């Protein structure tokens, strides 16, 4: 099928600014609108990254779109956990260099409990001493972690790409052994990936609610998000989504 | 073409 991990390290999108206006009142609507603007810019980076991801081009265009649309929240949350870990040792939520959430911002954004759920993932990065190599492979696995209930147009091609990145993750964990054993670390990483589905389910519930009442709440959505959410919301709410778990329940 | 289609095909 195929160093794919060294390609991943080099194609990682550069950090972008939120364009946060600290002179404007820190209302839930202003903070959420800033976060949405930032997500729109990061989704453009995600698409550019996916385009040069080894093996992604082999999948048909319709499947590439499906995968990006189902996984967008997972990818954004996982990268936020990484930035939080790398730049603050997971003390804060590092959305961007100009937008770092402390307890005050978590309360002001009206998303305190969701932010705490996210902060718990970045704390697991500290516990595990997650490496950049592990992180990049895991992020590809998240892009490939949600499919339609009736599967993709090219299901076999998708499964081949997914299997090969799981093999890459298993090869990578050998570099961080305890005794010299690495099976333990592999299952700690797959448990971590599986736990992203429940956190993302809660983030999407909040997102969809704000999307359905955006003008009433004074929350703005960039075009990229309008397009993604408009397609994803009826698919997710009708149960057409299928999260792929390494370890059931 | 949607924004995603344009970005993926350009
Ligand atoms: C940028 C960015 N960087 O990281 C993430 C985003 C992001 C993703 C999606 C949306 C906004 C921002 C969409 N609107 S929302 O769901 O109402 C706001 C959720 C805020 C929030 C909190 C915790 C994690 C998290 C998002 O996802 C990570």
């Amino acid at each position: 099928y195929f160093s794919p991990v060294m390609v991943l390290e080099n194609i990682e999108p550069e950090i972008v600014y939120a364009g946060y206006d600290s002179s404007k009142p820190d209302t839930a609507e202003n903070l959420l609108s800033t976060l949405n603007r930032l997500a729109g810019k990061q989704m453009i980076q995600v698409v550019k990254w996916a385009k040069v991801l080894p093996g992604f081009k082999n999948l048909p265009l319709e499947d590439q779109i499906t995968l990006i649309q189902y996984s967008w929240m997972s990818l954004l949350s996982f990268a936020l956990s990484w930035r939080s870990y790398k730049h603050t040792n997971s003390q804060f939520l590092y959305f961007a260099p100009d937008l770092v959430f402390n307890e005050e911002k978590m309360h002001q954004s009206a998303m305190y409990e969701l932010c705490q759920g996210m902060h718990q993932i970045s704390l697991q990065f500290v516990r595990l001493q997650l490496t950049f190599e592990e992180y990049t492979i895991m992020k590809v696995l998240l892009l490939l972690s949600t499919i339609p209930k009736d599967g993709l147009k090219s299901q076999a091609a998708f499964e081949e790409m997914r299997t090969n990145y799981i093999k890459e993750l298993r090869k990578m964990v050998t570099k961080s052994p305890n005794s010299g054993q690495s099976w333990q670390r592999f299952y700690q990483l797959t448990k971590l990936l599986d736990s992203m589905h429940d956190l993302v389910s809660d983030l999407l519930e909040f997102c969809f609610y704000t999307f359905r009442e955006s003008h009433a709440l004074k929350v703005e959505f960039p075009a990229m998000l309008v397009e993604i959410i408009s397609d994803q919301l009826p698919k997710v709410e009708s149960g057409n989504a299928k999260p792929l778990y390494f370890h059931r329940k | 073409k949607s924004l995603l289609q344009q970005l993926l095909t350009e």
